[PDB]
RNA sequence: UCAACCUCAUCUG
């Protein structure tokens, strides 16, 4: 639903890494490119964000309960 | 209570044994509101 | 033990409440069993 | 019949990573030095969240399992707080955790994205590693956020929360020579960083006499404590523990006499 | 390597990236226990369930 | 100091 903070298996902290991982695929950037250059190295990191969905900006189109 | 509606999302106060329909909407489904009280939340 | 006669029903046991209990809803109605409800007809059309 | 001395020789030093050799040590004391990095190394992390108001999609238990893996700089006062067990006021205390506030609502039409920076700490030594940010939840407009927290010590034994490093690589024998690893085809196999075998050379000869030694560490710190400090503190609570084990046993022999 | 000992394993060992689902049946929905409890009507045998 | 029965369908080894 939204980006883990720290990855399961390691638990280096993945969570800041989203919004520059999807800014760096706007750039040109291939995804190992965009990974690389967010430092992420072992394949349990780079699976954090390779395999992320966020739907959290599916929730996010619901209006909320109490405006 | 206070019961949010669910379209307008407006606080509305309804007695016990009245209809619920929220005024200035005419909704029908309503909302309990959030309690007062406090729930301690272990980050674990 | 058991004589042919005694075979022909000319009176029907009927079985205790703890055979055929009433089901109960809410205390808002009691249901009856199968069974008291196959016994009322009976009676009906023997009263009949 | 005594321990053997060990000697350290440090490769790099980076904000992130202490990647360091120990020689003339044991399997044993090398392995359990590792794994006291990552389970005994007393750290800072939020273990107690009552929100007061959460209107985001992400519900509250899922808001706090978030903002208890948010690191925090634990570099200097950790060592300064007491556990909360020990403490002698009740609940929490200065003396014991340090409070936190999150009050974010996202009046704004645009998507407030609620960031680590966004909690505020009472004490200044402990921050959530800002000076991205982690991102604990994203606010639509009309969505509010308000929370307190208490952040308490604590080791990654009770809780992964509480792990100071991310990975700790710990390699020995670089190339295979006690055959402790049994390769069935030994040239298929990648060598090592620390590999000083020629190219054409898989595996070097088996050494009858030897022992595990020269062990390789790289250990990368989550940020909440600095790497170095990190490999200090480890060994010092690794001591800490000997020493009370020591204590119990010597009053154990003294009861038995 | 071991993680208790931190020997290697002498037999390399297959590991990778799978993708794996969770199941929704769980303990706890399934642990169950009965002493003395509530009794049918008909049968005045335990109940079901 | 304490709650119905039927029926059907869906899953479990
Ligand atoms: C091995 O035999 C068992 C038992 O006989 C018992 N059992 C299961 N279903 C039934 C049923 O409908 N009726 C009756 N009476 N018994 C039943 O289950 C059988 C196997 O079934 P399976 O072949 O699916 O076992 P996997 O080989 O599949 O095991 P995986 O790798 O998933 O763990
Ligand atoms: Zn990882
Ligand atoms: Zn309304
Ligand atoms: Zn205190």
């Amino acid at each position: 639903m939204i980006i883990p903070v720290r990855c399961f298996t390691c638990g280096k902290i993945v969570g800041n890494k989203w919004e520059a991982y999807l800014g760096l695929l706007q750039a040109e950037y291939t995804e190992g490119d965009a990974l690389d250059a967010l430092g992420l190295k072992r394949y349990c990191c780079r699976r954090m964000l390779l395999a992320h969905v966020d739907l959290i900006e599916k929730l996010l189109n619901y209006a909320p309960l109490e405006k | 209570m206070i019961y949010i509606c669910g379209e307008c999302h407006t606080e509305n106060e309804i007695k016990s044994r009245d209809p619920i329909r929220c005024r200035e909407c005419g909704y029908r489904i309503m909302y309990k509101k959030r309690t007062k009280r406090l729930v301690v939340f272990d980050a674990r | 033990y058991a004589r042919p006669e005694w075979m022909i029903v000319t009176v029907l046991p009927v079985p205790p409440l703890s055979v055929r209990p009433a089901v109960v809803m809410q205390g808002s109605a009691r249901n009856q069993d199968d069974l008291t409800h196959k016994l009322a007809d009976i009676v009906k059309i023997n009263n009949q | 019949p005594y321990a053997n001395q060990p000697t350290v020789r440090i490769t790099e030093l980076t904000d992130e990573n202490v990647k360091f050799i120990i020689e003339n040590t044991d399997l044993a004391v090398a392995n359990s030095i590792r794994r006291v990095f990552i389970a005994e190394v007393p750290i800072i992390a939020i273990d107690w969240v009552q929100i007061d108001a959460n209107s985001s999609v992400l519900h509250d238990e899922f808001i706090a399992h978030r903002l208890g893996l948010i690191p925090l700089t634990s570099d200097d006062i950790v060592d300064k707080l007491q556990y909360s067990r020990d403490c002698t006021c009740e609940e929490f205390c200065p003396e014991c955790s340090v409070e936190f506030t999150l009050d974010v609502r996202c009046n704004e039409d645009q998507t407030r994205h609620v960031t680590s920076r966004d909690l505020i700490s009472n004490s200044p030594r402990v921050i959530p590693v800002t000076s991205d940010d982690i991102l604990i939840v994203k606010l639509r407009k009309g969505q509010e956020l308000r929370l307190r927290a208490y952040a308490k010590k604590g080791f990654g034994k009770e809780h992964a929360k509480w792990n100071p490093t991310a990975g700790v690589a710990f390699e020995y024998d670089p190339d295979n020579a006690l055959r402790h690893t049994v390769y069935p085809k030994p040239e298929e196999w990648p060598k090592s960083e620390y590999s000083e075998l020629d190219e054409d050379e898989s595996q070097a000869p088996y050494d009858p006499n030897g022992k595990p030694e020269r062990f390789y560490y790289n250990v990368e710190s989550c940020g909440s404590l600095r790497p170095e400090t990190i490999v200090l503190s480890a060994l010092s609570g690794l001591k800490k523990k000997l020493s009370d084990l020591q204590t119990q046993l010597s009053h154990e022999i003294q009861s038995d006499v | 390597y071991n993680g208790f000992t931190g020997r290697k394993i002498t037999s390399q060992i297959f590991i990778g990236p799978t993708y794996y689902q969770r199941l929704k049946h769980m303990v706890d929905d399934k642990i169950h226990s009965r002493a003395r409890g509530p009794i049918q009507i008909l049968n005045r045998q335990p109940m079901e369930g």
